């Protein structure tokens, strides 16, 4: 009865969507899923907004991986405000799942880190959709 | 049953508690070249996920399972890292359900008739028997396989070279899990020569 | 209430694993004429159903239960064959519910406090304690009956003439299940004189 | 007859909501209260806006605790603009209660600081709702 | 977790089976003045509740739990009498909820990996390990705390001064329950000095 | 889906309502509860009737504790008929929970007895509301 | 056809419902039967009234067993007036079947007495429903 | 089918007219220990109902019927008291119908061809033949069983040790009812030794 | 709810209906059952069809026991086509449960065989009614 | 009332109808009876169907006697399917009463056998019309 | 725009459906597939008919494997007529795919034979649905 | 990726034309035990499907492909028989499309630049180069791999021990297909010793 949109990119170097999809289907047996892939992180905001407005998603996960340069840093900041603005226009959450490449020490770690961050955030969506009170408890923690 | 056929051939599965994930590389090399191309990597720590990933890269044909899997999130982490099955110390039907949904095989632990029946009811037949010695040992194993002709067991817990033959002599036992040849102390101390000898010794013992 | 009274009088219940159903006739004759008119016939094979039917025809007043009952379908088969109760090695509430619905009494197996509480919650008080020796023996029995004043137990698994008295000395133990006097080896070999001797000996021992 | 929304997070390391709730109930006997908890500080803006628009709150307290890294600094800046934009879209105050972890010298101080900032801001809400004049009076004070 | 801190300090909890409720007064006086201001009063008699009420009046700061709590009705009786937590021999999730609903702390008994996982899934981490010796003793305790880093145990059943140190040496063991210093025989016979001696001796032993 | 009224007194020397409330919430997670306290046992009948008729209770528990004198005995008899008459006027059960002070040998027993009787009767309400068949089965039960 | 309600208790120490039900089915081939069990004897009056008014019973049997104390004596008196009042409100008979525990000398007698009283009263219901004239003929007994 | 088999084994059923119900206890003890565990208790005395209840408590496995059952009310009284069948001196189809409805087996009395046909038409085949001697004795019995191959008879009335063999020699006679070994005079006078002698003597006579 | 019809005969030498009834009530507590008994196996088809069409059964079990002669063999073949035709006219399954007397070696076996076949087929009905996917899995199964 | 149709033939060598008629009138004196005679056994199906559909019979007895040759065997098989098809088209029983000539050892036996089979089937009709429950019971025996 | 139903059994010892499904999806990518599994071969006709009538299939494949005995032979004959009758009632093809166990010399052959048949018949469906002419051209073909 | 790795390790793939399917069993045994656990079974005859099935049963870990696959129907037959890839002598995009739809990997044959580009456009990179010698041999191979850096080749056709090294010396050549060690003449004549010799010799040659 609840619909989630997942927006990811071709730019990213780890597939983050599959693990998030698996998590939510595991948590909810029948929750509806819709996927759109865009080229880059700056293409995320509108794709996210269309999924909320034109595909009737209750919530969206926006998945991206900023590069290492101080210019990819600016791209992600730009992309993050976009995500916030899309949320405020539609009165709906977009959970931003950005894994910067600078956070891992090799590729094995980055595959690990991106998959884990995706999964947990997928769990966060579950709670936001179904069990807000549980979220309320974790306050402070 | 692919999972079983490999277990039946191996007879002994190293149960690994790793501190530094990097250590899985020399450990896996020693296991594989001494005739034991299998590893159950326990989710003691976050190091376990990286260890599975490194081992799968370094030893692609190795049988790699993840152990101490208490929930579906960990089962997913293990699947994404490259494990082909998960193991739990006990039986949690919520975990089993989650593994079915995410699509990875689970071999859950049991140690009494009621838990066996719970597993059978969920369609499982290959089960870990844990903790094997503390739950009554071979006498207990014989009492479970007796009424339940469909089950196949992997006894783990207190298994050593001095008692493994008794377990393997039971037809429904596929293999036993053992920590002694990969003990953290040996790994921590870089006792690679001793790990190899223990590995060679057990391979010769069970597959003469 | 009838079954409890019969068990309390018998003190020992032969647990029978039969290969050829026809063999139940001479076996039942030897049991009954040597003072032990009871039998729990285990569902090792579909062949037993016939054994229960033959035994009920040949020894109408014998107490006949069916063992190794893992589901309601088998409980029905046993009921239709003429058994008056079923026994399971462990506790499956789905089996218990099915038995309630089809209308046959079940004595399910337990071996720890949690499973006892599960049974009590479904209104059961007569329980099989299995496997008795491998689960901790008399020390375990004393630990279960202690907190649970309402339960009555039938310990089975590893019971022999050398240890049965210790179990029967516990007031909440009704009877113990034993295979030794009906061992398949003895039946297969037609050692009827030996079966008769073991049966007379245990009857004299428990009901002096 | 006046309702307040309080939005906090699981990320934060001190429970800021309880003390703010206690403060307002203390100052106004019957003021209503509605709580939503979100995971992070970037999830604050929309939750705040929904409370103002869909739960009929007159005002909201947005409670968060930015971490120490220059990246949590950017997250909070992002979250602060969001809060401002949510206010301008709905013509309603959101009182931002952010306690950066860099402001305290240990955890004992941070528990203290976060609780105190929350309480005071809770008092500020009271005045904004009921007694603006005091505020006007106080303009030009520490 | 307030209970955890008190248990960790006490290390040994008297498990009391009282016949005459009035007897709790001198018993509690002897326990408290000899350094052991704690009592788990078992619901094995109609009286226990009165015993909890009398003890709470006589020894207000005493840690008082109720044991053998098999259902929410008994948990309520214990709460109203003045107990601050309840304990049960095994794990019944229906009892655990009921306690959550009526608002009292429950430390349920477990003795294997599956029951531990059942408890963890309901948010419990402090568990009674019962019956401790009959379930495999320290070897079993080590096998449970090993995979389950979050649990804290109170082993009870067969604990004596001769074996308690071995249990307390395990970091995840908070305290052990013991009947020997409050044995019903001693209470029935008014052996107050001995009870005092056993209490002083164990306090000195565990908290040297 | 179901609703229960609980009427108790200030006269009684043991709080009987809390344990009955706890019991019912324990057995049914979602049941609605409404409480009225009256001074005495003779004030129970009308309070009970109003709860059944004006507060839409499906059933009521009437909790009281008659004193020791042969005059409190008459008061309780009076109060019991009242309870029966209130039931017959509204076609709804009132479960009478009276614990006479003469039934306990000290105050510790009386606290115990009153709490236990309340809880058991609370369980009886559960069955009457949700599971009449169990009651039917226990016919002739001790 | 004609419908009878039978109200009994869990308090009672002998099952009296089985005894009558069998009697009435024996006397009438198809007379309907409806059963409600209440905890105590003081719960009898309203259950009886609801069966008469809301379940369309032509008549009710109210079965109870007062205890031995002078306080159970008061409970039964209270319960008996209730029964009478329920009858007068609905213009329908309730046959009161109370077996005090003081009337039997042991439990065997009490099982016997309660079952017999129930059966006879069940026969009285039959006559009241179907054969009133037979009652009149039995003017003197 | 059960009753027929029990009658065929017993061959003689004591027909008991008791004055004081308490007397059924020693009477039943003497009957059972002398090999005749059966009794038809006649509804002549007010205390017969109590007698059935006392006897069923004292001798649980005794075959207990109630006699002189003239209506369904008495049949119910007998059923509730613990009798497993009722007997009537003659055949009243209203009584038979009532017994069918309340659910107790009836063996009604007949003494001529027309009444036999009436019983057969209601599905009855086991019938009491009463009064046996006064209705023409063995010559009459032979005349009834001859045309009616399905009936099985229990002759009662004037049966003594001197004539019972002649009745039992007829294949369709299951057993005979007799009062002589339980005559009220013997019971009233506490002639227990003589009752025991008469009982042993008839058991030896009919079941040599 | 779900309704099942069970049609059996007086000709048959083993009561097959009781075990099938017990099985289905065991599997699903809610299910409705309707029984008709006909004299012979050739009377099965119309009784089955009336139960499907006039008694609103979702499915029927047709239980019979052909004799041993090559003439009872023809009767059962006749009866089987009838069953198939009744199914095709009504767009509803009739599960044929025929136990030929030639299949058992004595009466004890025949009682056993007929009861077992009935039970299993009763389980097959459960799946057809409630769990067709399970059925799909067994494809190629023994 | 209940209406029964009886269809017989001129081919048959024993009058089967009179005994069946006598049986039913004996069991149910006011029963309505309608008779049609056709030449052969292959003419039975339509005559039976018309009686069910156009003469308002609740049930029909179809009486015939197949000859001895392997060609009369085929005729009866043909006639039996016809009977089954007529039943399935009309949702009404036709009780087939076929007495093959091969079943008796002389004519005296055949007269006896045909009359007896007719009578017992006539009894089966009464049960089907009036007392199905009796039929339900006889499922066990045979 | 074209729909196919596939009906198979649990009785069969080779999964025939997967290969037929794979074949059709390979030949046409805009083809809808619906599957139902029944226990036996005698359950095939009605399942097939319901798929044609209630699930809007243009055509059905009926997959089964008769056993070896002369009694499974009769079952399949019965099942084949049923299939033909279901086709004539609905004016729609059912392609019968029966692989008798007697046709293979071991299990390896039977797995092979059943899979191959299934595939070819799946190709026959394609032509019947899309390429009638190709079929016409195969007339007189081996 | 798995197939590429297996080919790279093997270096030579036996291309088998079998007459009697049964012959695949001894042939596969000889190949596997002499170090060459791979086989491409050509659909030269109808017998091959059975050959793949028998070989997969007899040598479960063998790399088994089917060759001469000209259409999707044959690709399906091969998949169902147990082959894990198919090979075609030339490149038919309709066959490639069908293999994608039925879900089996195909390695199609090419022998010129245009056909390579056709394959690349359909996403294929591992291609058979056939017939290798008749199409220009190593000079041709060098001309294809030169412009097309992504392709990996399996040259087949005229490959012998005397020329295989030259092909394997090209980095983009994974392995070559060869018939000489499994020539039908040798199989037909049961020359198992010679097949074993040719197999050992080539394994030593390419994997020294």
């Amino acid at each position: 009865t609840k619909k989630v949109g997942i927006v990811d990119t071709t730019f990213a170097r780890v597939d983050m969507a599959s693990a998030a999809i698996l998590t939510l289907k595991m948590e909810s047996p029948n929750i509806k899923i819709i996927r759109k892939t865009v080229p880059g992180i700056k293409d995320l905001p509108v794709a996210c907004k269309k999924l909320l407005e034109e595909e009737g998603c209750d919530i969206v996960m926006a998945l991206g991986m900023p590069g290492k340069a101080e210019k990819d840093k600016v791209c992600a900041h730009e992309a993050s405000l976009g995500l916030m603005l899309a949320q405020l226009m539609t009165n709906k959450h977009i959970i931003e799942v950005f894994v910067h490449e600078d956070e891992a020490k090799d590729d094995a770690e980055l595959k690990i880190l991106a998959a884990r961050r995706a999964i947990e955030h997928a769990l966060n969506v579950y709670y936001l959709l179904f069990k807000p009170e549980y979220l309320t408890r974790m306050a402070g923690k | 049953s692919t999972i079983n056929n490999q277990l039946k051939a191996l007879k002994v599965i190293p149960v690994i508690a790793i501190d530094n994930a990097e250590d899985i590389i020399p450990l896996g090399k020693v296991l594989a070249e001494n005739g034991l191309p299998a590893a159950e990597i326990t989710f003691r720590s976050s190091a376990a996920v990286k260890a599975i990933m490194l081992l799968r890269s370094a030893q692609p044909e190795m049988l790699i399972g993840a152990g101490t899997i208490l929930n579906g999130v960990q089962a997913l982490a293990a699947k994404e890292a490259g494990a082909t099955f998960v193991v739990s110390p006990g039986f949690n039907p919520n975990t089993v359900r989650a593994c079915q949904i995410i699509g990875i095989d689970i071999v859950p632990g049991v140690n009494n008739p009621s838990t066996v029946e719970a597993a059978l009811e969920m369609g499982l037949t290959t089960l870990k028997f844990f903790p094997a010695e503390a739950s009554g040992g071979i006498s207990m194993v014989k009492s479970l396989v007796g009424p339940y002709g469909d089950i196949r067991l992997m006894p783990t817990g207190g298994i050593t070279p001095s008692n493994i033959d008794n377990y393997l002599a039971i037809p429904q036992v596929l293999a036993c899990g053992g920590t002694w040849m990969v003990d953290k102390k040996l790994v921590t101390n870089g006792e690679w020569d001793e790990i190899a000898r223990l590995t060679r010794e057990i391979v010769e013992q069970v597959n003469p």
